[PDB]
RNA sequence: CUGCUGUGAAUCUGCCGGGACCACCCGGUAAGCCUGAAUACUUCCCAGUGACCGAUAGCGGAUUAGUACCGUGAGGGAAU
RNA sequence: UCUACCCAUGGCCAGGGUGAAGCGCGGGUAAGACCGCGUGGAGGCCCGAACCCACUUAGGUUGAAGACUGAGGGGAUGAG
RNA sequence: GAGUGAGAAUGCAGGCAUGAGUAGCGAUUAGGCAAGUGAGAACCUUGCCCGCCGAAAGACCAAGGGUUCCUGGGCCAGGCCAGUCCGCCCAGGGUGAGUCGGGACCUAAGGCGAGGCCGACAGGCGUAGUCGAUGGACAACGGGUUGAUAUUCCCGUACCCGUGUAUGUGCGUCCAUGAUGAAUCAGCGGUACUAACCAUCCAAAACCACCGUGACCGCACCUUUCGGGGUGUGGCGUUGGUGGGGCUGCAUGGGACCUUCGUUGGUAGUAGUCAAGCGAUGGGGUGACGCAGGAAGGUAGCCGUACCGGUCAGUGGUAAUACCGGGGUAAGCCUGUAGGGAGUCAGAUAGGUAAAUCCGUCUGGCAUAUAUCCUGAGAGGUGAUGCAUAGCCGAGUGAGGCGAAUUCGGUGAUCCUAUGCUGCCGAGAAAAGCCUCUAGCGAGGACAUACACGGCCCGUACCCCAAACCAACACAGGUGGUCAGGUAGAGAAUACUAAGGCGUACGAGUGAACUAUGGUUAAGGAACUCGGCAAAAUGCCCCCGUAACUUCGGGAGAAGGGGGACCCACAUGGCGUGUAAGCCUUUACGGCCCAAGCGUGAGUGGGUGGCACAAACCAGUGAGAAGCGACUGUUUACUAAAAACACAGGUCCGUGCGAAGUCGCAAGACGAUGUAUACGGACUGACGCCUGCCCGGUGCUGGAAGGUUAAGAGGACCCG
RNA sequence: AAUUCCUUGUCGGGUAAGUUCCGACCUGCACGAAUGGCGUAACGACUUCUCAACUGUCUCAACCAUAGACUCGGCGAAAU
């Protein structure tokens, strides 16, 4: 849920955090976690890439099984379900009953004591994880795949989903979260139901600060730089750029898209923009 | 009433950025030590 | 004459060149390879020479000389 | 090796105020709302040294100093 | 034959004038006298005063320096004066480690990087690796000693790694002893990866019917009758769209013919395996981590005291009644308190690269255990018949010898328990080390005793908020860390002080103007000035009391008013602490309670003194409007701190994923170990009410019947 | 009006005296809706106007001390 702060300080004036109230345990397992760094959006070049990335909190890398392959068959009761600084979903610590733990993306709803189970007879239950070729079209799902065998690429932020509409052959006709609909070979591997910790996107900030704790810093905007620096600087006064919107590298607005690419015969629709 | 001067001793970290491990290690370097060593600078590096 | 790309033959009544090109004449024999001498230079060594300098000159350096010193560093750089 | 930003790993922040949620008690409510009381210890919170800045002014202005000094001045658990 | 002629190039070098015996001689502490030394003394040595620092201007380091350290000598240069002195010159000397700080241990950011991939070459990245502390692991403390080193030397007592020898327990390879789990012969019941088989998702080639034609036309046909054009049905015909049928064809899941896995009558726990010990480079656990906030229990430290040793400080009193000084001692080894943490037993089991008796997981039986285990400040003992110390002495250049008492309390940490506990979101290194399990190695080996030994390399002197480092200088600037006495005090502020350290390197005079820095100022009180600039003013604690407005938090310390000293009494009071006395019990390193002893505010009443009682130093001026930006923040090092930038909130656009964007010739990288509630770009800028018109121009996005258009195919016709 | 040249626009307030200021008027040279428009509590070493208090800022200056200046001894420059 969301809980609001009270106006005690301008800072916390229309400020509001989570309720981590799903979250059980508020330590992670330990044979799950890696050394994280920061590496404040520069290359292999030590250059700046992209823009406004630095300080932030410390943060540890969870592994999750973005691959629920190998136990099929085998259930796994959840154990808990905890925080994650890189994600905006919480996660689940499953407990396969061969004796491994491991860790996935926390759905909707999802409960401890929740049996969980793989395979092409899973069952719908929400959390279960199964091949496209196994759902029946219609059903609202999460974490899939891209190729049969690459992992969850698809519908795993939090909140969000994808919705199968139908199979034709060996690919499947389901539409992002954006609203594309795109066509994935049928033995790409999926997990039902939606995504969990849907109100994240309800929360205000707050304060400049908050927003630095987690690695985001300052955007300055073109109109006040230099016109040595952006195609939009320059001027006596405040200027609207004086000329088309453009990128900092002078590139206009509009589609960006690579033409002729590869996978452009598997969107049946592209997305909306703004009606 | 800052009054913090350019040049701030440090004898590894000037070891580690003019040494000969260093200019040797590169190409321009090499040509930096012979030019130097041709010269006749009896230190051709630090 | 020659590089990259495409196309792409003949073995001597062949093929190449003779300032677009063609005919005739003439010269030669590509797509294989070696090759001394006559030519260029002087880190270094030897021996000499100068209508060359003679200590603010001649080498930056006749003496601690690429030294002392200046610079983070490439480097600059004396005077005696 | 100054400075700008970032990355890892460490250290520091006298003293004193305020009194957030949360929990507990009572009242009030068909049931709430809410209030009063306590515990509670929040906050780019407050006053203020170390520390970090540099707003005013006077002096300096072949200086003590190629940017300082004196008197006041802002931040001071944090985008430090 | 010329390097052939200088007065000018803000010309180049050297030597020397003018200003001129002029300015300055580098803080905000300050010196004096007596004596000595010496050729010479303001500056050196010694004594006695005075003053300054004292969260330092004291003590100890890192970085940096490099011999500046000590002794002897020196006095030409340097020292902003002189110098007998010196961080200066000269010579000799001086730095001692198993435990300190590093390496021989481990890794982080990063660096380099066998092969490698990429790139015309030069090169770019990078795997395995290997370095790389600012971090993790790891064993020593007190006292003494030199002119110069000191957890290093010595003394006393420790701890950690190896090594050899002799002895003791004592499991063992062999015997032998147990545990032992089997298999074959053959009788079997399902469990099987193996046809054929079934269900599921999709459409193989496919018709029907409704409704339209992408264009042609026959049309209900309409419009100035027919100009143009066109709402709408039909056939040639499909941009063809939609709802229907089951065999069917592909894939997905399932039992089953197939095999195999389990069961036993007898032979055959026969044969083999385990039962000492070390055990990984492999598995696992730990290592192992944030920020804030207490409270409690402690100790250090400090302040008094029993006891001890002494003083008489030429003053009016003060001989013990007063005053001054002591009122000490570590690691280690014992004990295991306050605190904090933790179930236990057995069975089965690839999940952990193989195996696990280890770890995970699932099951079950027990009592929530003042049990038990672990940890752990501290108290206590021992260390310690030692060491140290106030003093006392002969007796001096001073080397030396002797040496008392040490008991109770109060206060009290920013230090310890504490890598704890509780809250919170922003969700908080790795590796070795250690422990553990098996793989394995194995005939010996484990613990103990005693004696004898080995413990490597580098630093260590001295400075280190500074005349020894960075600043050209013996420079008013800069420089990370540790320690933190007393009295006022909230305080690490401020005033004064202790220990300790300085008086720091031109002086001596002198009532000029003038400048600077402080002070006071009658009457007036902003009349000054661009402007209350600068000064003045308020300032503390406790009670009382506080406005418009508000986003209900604030505004607010709003504004405003009263008190504050000293003595006495209430008061042998209250409060904290806590000994005895006592009470209570698991009986102890127990708890309860408390005379005494100590410490300590608050008021109340009475009195007393002064111009003044927050007496010094320290220490908000307040109120009312308007503009801008909401807010805290950032910014032109060195004339601009702002209304400018940022910001939390808003929208628009792009991006379906080695995304888009960016760095690269590429490979590759960031984005991101993210996946549209995400990421990038653009504008706006908390909040509240809203955001009008214009799509012609220019961009962006989309579309295609036409017009126009490259290279490439074509080679009619013409020319030699 | 951080926007108005004309302009010291007009009316009221405020002063003894008001080109700034505040509240309005509309003739908007040459405001206007995310280069946002209009408000807004809290905040500001921001800009502007005012009152109280306070004062050497001033009428109008006087006096005191210290560091220089000044004199004596030592050393001893500079731009020009
Ligand atoms: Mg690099
Ligand atoms: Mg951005
Ligand atoms: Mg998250
Ligand atoms: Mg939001
Ligand atoms: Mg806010
Ligand atoms: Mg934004
Ligand atoms: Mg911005
Ligand atoms: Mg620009
Ligand atoms: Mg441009
Ligand atoms: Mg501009
Ligand atoms: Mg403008
Ligand atoms: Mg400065
Ligand atoms: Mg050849
Ligand atoms: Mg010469
Ligand atoms: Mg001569
Ligand atoms: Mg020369
Ligand atoms: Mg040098
Ligand atoms: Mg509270
Ligand atoms: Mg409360
Ligand atoms: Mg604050
Ligand atoms: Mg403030
Ligand atoms: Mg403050
Ligand atoms: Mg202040
Ligand atoms: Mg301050
Ligand atoms: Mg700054
Ligand atoms: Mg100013
Ligand atoms: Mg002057
Ligand atoms: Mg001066
Ligand atoms: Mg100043
Ligand atoms: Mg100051
Ligand atoms: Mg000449
Ligand atoms: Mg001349
Ligand atoms: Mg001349
Ligand atoms: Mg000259
Ligand atoms: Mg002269
Ligand atoms: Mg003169
Ligand atoms: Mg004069
Ligand atoms: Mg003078
Ligand atoms: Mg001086
Ligand atoms: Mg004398
Ligand atoms: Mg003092
Ligand atoms: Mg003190
Ligand atoms: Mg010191
Ligand atoms: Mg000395
Ligand atoms: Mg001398
Ligand atoms: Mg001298
Ligand atoms: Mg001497
Ligand atoms: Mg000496
Ligand atoms: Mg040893
Ligand atoms: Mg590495
Ligand atoms: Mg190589
Ligand atoms: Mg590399
Ligand atoms: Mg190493
Ligand atoms: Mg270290
Ligand atoms: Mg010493
Ligand atoms: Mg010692
Ligand atoms: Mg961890
Ligand atoms: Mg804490
Ligand atoms: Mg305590
Ligand atoms: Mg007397
Ligand atoms: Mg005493
Ligand atoms: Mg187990
Ligand atoms: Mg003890
Ligand atoms: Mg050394
Ligand atoms: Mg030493
Ligand atoms: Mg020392
Ligand atoms: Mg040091
Ligand atoms: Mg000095
Ligand atoms: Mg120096
Ligand atoms: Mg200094
Ligand atoms: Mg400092
Ligand atoms: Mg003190
Ligand atoms: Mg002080
Ligand atoms: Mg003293
Ligand atoms: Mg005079
Ligand atoms: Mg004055
Ligand atoms: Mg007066
Ligand atoms: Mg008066
Ligand atoms: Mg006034
Ligand atoms: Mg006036
Ligand atoms: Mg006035
Ligand atoms: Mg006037
Ligand atoms: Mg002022
Ligand atoms: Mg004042
Ligand atoms: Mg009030
Ligand atoms: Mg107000
Ligand atoms: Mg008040
Ligand atoms: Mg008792
Ligand atoms: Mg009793
Ligand atoms: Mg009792
Ligand atoms: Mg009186
Ligand atoms: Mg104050
Ligand atoms: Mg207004
Ligand atoms: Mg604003
Ligand atoms: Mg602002
Ligand atoms: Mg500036
Ligand atoms: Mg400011
Ligand atoms: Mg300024
Ligand atoms: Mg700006
Ligand atoms: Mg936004
Ligand atoms: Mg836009
Ligand atoms: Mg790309
Ligand atoms: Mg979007
Ligand atoms: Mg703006
Ligand atoms: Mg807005
Ligand atoms: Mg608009
Ligand atoms: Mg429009
Ligand atoms: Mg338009
Ligand atoms: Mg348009
Ligand atoms: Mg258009
Ligand atoms: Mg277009
Ligand atoms: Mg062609
Ligand atoms: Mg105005
Ligand atoms: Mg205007
Ligand atoms: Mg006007
Ligand atoms: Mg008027
Ligand atoms: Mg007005
Ligand atoms: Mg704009
Ligand atoms: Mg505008
Ligand atoms: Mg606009
Ligand atoms: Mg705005
Ligand atoms: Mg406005
Ligand atoms: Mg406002
Ligand atoms: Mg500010
Ligand atoms: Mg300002
Ligand atoms: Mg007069
Ligand atoms: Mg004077
Ligand atoms: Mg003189």
């Amino acid at each position: 849920g969301i809980r609001k702060y009270k106006p005690t300080t301008p800072g916390r004036r229309g400020a509001s955090v989570s309720d981590f109230a799903e979250i059980t345990r508020s330590t992670p397992e330990k044979s799950l976690v890696r050394p994280l760094h920061g590496k404040g959006g520069r290359n292999a070049h030590g250059r700046i890439t992209t823009r406004h990335k630095g300080g932030g909190h410390k943060r540890a890398y969870r592994v999750i099984d973005f691959r629920r392959h190998d136990k099929d068959g085998v259930n796994a009761k959840v154990a808990h379900i905890e925080y994650d600084p890189n994600r905006t979903a919480n996660i689940a610590l499953l407990h396969y009953l061969d004796g491994e733990k491991r860790y996935i993306i926390a759905p909707q709803g999802l409960k401890q004591g929740d049996v969980i189970e793989s395979g092409a007879n899973a069952d719908i239950k929400p959390g279960n994880n199964l091949p496209l070729r196994n759902i029946p079209a219609g059903t609202v799902i999460h974490a899939v795949e891209l190729r049969p065998g690459g992992g969850a690429k698809l519908a795993r932020s939090a909140g969000v989903s994808i919705q199968l509409l139908g199979k034709e052959g060996t690919y499947a006709a389901l539409r992002m979260p954006s609203g594309e609909i795109r066509r994935v070979d049928v033995r790409c591997r999926a997990t039902v139901g939606e995504v969990g910790n849907a109100e994240q996107s309800n929360i205000n900030w707050g304060k400049a600060g908050r927003m630095r704790w987690k690695g985001k810093r300052p955007t300055v905007r073109g109109v006040v730089m230099n016109p040595v620096d952006h195609p939009h600087g320059g001027g006596e006064g405040k200027t609207s750029g004086g000329r088309h919107p453009v990128s900092p590298w002078g590139k206009p607005e509009g589609r960006t898209r690579k033409p002729n690419k590869p996978s452009d015969k598997l969107i049946v629709r592209r997305r909306r923009t703004g009606k | 009433a800052k009054g913090k001067r350019t040049f701030q001793p440090n004898n590894r970290r000037r070891a580690r950025v003019h040494g000969f491990r260093l200019r040797m290690r590169t190409r321009a370097g090499r040509a930096i030590v012979a030019n130097r060593r041709s010269k006749g600078r009896r230190a051709l590096t630090a």
